[PDB]
């Protein structure tokens, strides 16, 4: 019962999806990337 | 010391309980795959 009666309901229209699996979902890769910062600077406005 | 010791009021050296795991031991999976379909089983692959 449970989860795992799915698990083993497992056969031949299951290939096209899990065989050879190629990816998970259960581990995400998140990529480092450069070092910045965002700062919020006022412009001067020319003209009235 | 007139009275011998009769050997009655005893008790058992080390008694330990039953063990108990705190970790909680994940539950073990079946050994029966699902019963899925009886008679179609693993798809039927339509032709043209």
């Amino acid at each position: 019962a449970g989860g795992l009666s799915q698990l083993v309901a497992y056969g031949a229209q299951d290939v096209y999806l899990t065989g050879n699996p190629q990816i998970t979902f259960f581990k995400t890769v998140y990529r480092r990337y450069t070092n910045f910062a965002i700062e919020s600077i006022q412009q001067t406005i020319n003209g009235s | 010391q007139p009275r011998g010791y009769a050997g009655l009021r005893p008790y058992e050296k080390n008694y330990e309980g039953i063990a108990e795991a705190d970790v909680s031991a994940l539950q073990a999976r079946y050994l029966d795959q699902t019963r899925g379909r009886p008679r179609t089983g693993d798809g039927d692959t339509e032709p043209i």
